[PDB]
């Protein structure tokens, strides 16, 4: 599993009134890559006329 | 609430940093046979908007 999550980040504190505690607004965007290899075996020999 | 509400308190844009040095280079230098003569103008090219 692969979690993901934003880091949260504080909104301002200090001399303006009435702040209280805030969070900045943040969403996240990418891109997921995903690879995936598999493993193939032949196709058995036909011995069928039709 | 406002930045307004510390009253010796500025809003700030967090703007970007460019430490580069560069020359106003002015002035003659003179020698026995030739002078050097630098001057700089800062120049202004105007919107053309056609």
């Amino acid at each position: 599993q692969i979690f993901l999550k934003i880091l949260p980040q504080s909104g301002p504190i200090g001399g303006i009134k009435s702040m209280g505690i805030t969070t900045l607004v943040q969403y996240a965007v990418g891109i997921m890559t995903v690879t995936m290899t598999f493993k193939l075996g032949p196709r058995k020999a036909t011995g069928r006329w039709n | 609430t406002s930045v307004n509400s510390a009253e010796a308190s500025t809003g700030a844009g967090g703007g970007g940093s460019n430490p580069v040095k560069s020359m106003w280079s002015e002035g003659a230098t003179f020698s026995a046979n030739s002078v050097t003569c630098t001057f700089s103008r800062q120049f202004l090219i105007p919107y053309d908007p056609e």
